[PDB]
């Protein structure tokens, strides 16, 4: 198959903060 | 008990990722103006680097942005873009003003984020070429022969991007790259 591992979308991202 | 990682551990990223920075000279060979900037793992990391530098859109034209995976240089010759190619974004003089910046930064969210399921494998790095003729923007990935993954990454950035969807792109291998005399570039795949 494979690994899930670390996705993160869009908004997610943004919220983090930073550079709007 | 130990403390909670919410509370104090970063946002790690599938893949560490490295920036590069391209000047022209054009009087050095195209690896000699190519450098290395920085590296991250993490979200936070991430903005750390993108906050303290020019936006692509206020670069001398004739510089590029990099971004790929650690262990792999922004070039063809690489073994992991060698058998590869990119979906290429052509951008308009009026576009360097309304979209390359948004544009450029979408991609890096895509990259980071691994936001094409599990072709995000193939992806290899983007880049963004600023130049006075029309700005250009793409994303590579280490298999021009793999149409499914490829068709798939296409389909989601053009998608990311938002541009008008009766606008076709093309996606193109690096080993086909013309060496004739404008011999016609083309594409292996469009959506
Ligand atoms: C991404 N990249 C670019 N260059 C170099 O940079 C040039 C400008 O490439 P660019 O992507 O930054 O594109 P740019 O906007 O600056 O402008 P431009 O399109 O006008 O020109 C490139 C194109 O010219 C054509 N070209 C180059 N040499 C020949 C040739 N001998 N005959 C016919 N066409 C050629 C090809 O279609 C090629 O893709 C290339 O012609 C090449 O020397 C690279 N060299 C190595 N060794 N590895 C790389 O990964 C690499």
């Amino acid at each position: 198959p494979g690994g899930t591992r670390i996705i993160y979308d869009r908004k997610f991202l943004m919220e983090c903060r930073n550079s709007p | 008990e130990v403390a909670n990682p919410e509370h104090y551990i970063k946002h790690p990223l599938q893949n560490r990722w490295a920036l590069w920075f391209f000047k022209n000279d054009k009087s050095k060979t195209w690896q000699a103006n190519l450098r290395l900037i920085s590296k991250f793992d993490t979200v936070e990391d991430f903005w750390a680097l993108y906050n303290h530098i020019q936006l692509s859109s206020n670069l001398m034209p004739g510089c590029d942005y990099s971004l790929f995976k650690d262990g792999i240089e922004p070039m063809w010759e690489d073994e992991k873009n060698k058998r590869g190619g990119r979906w290429l974004i052509t951008l308009n003089k009026q576009q360097r003003r309304s979209d390359l910046d948004r544009f450029w930064l979408e991609t890096l969210l895509c990259l980071i984020g691994e936001s094409f399921d599990d072709y995000s494998d193939d992806v290899c790095g983007a880049v963004v070429n600023v130049r006075a003729k029309g700005d250009k923007i793409a994303i590579w990935t280490t298999e021009c022969e793999n149409r499914e993954a490829v068709t798939h990454i296409g389909r989601v950035y053009k998608e990311r991007l938002g541009l008008p969807p009766k606008i076709v792109i093309g996606y193109q291998s690096h080993a086909d790259t013309a060496t004739k005399s404008g011999s016609t570039t083309k594409n292996r795949f469009v959506v």
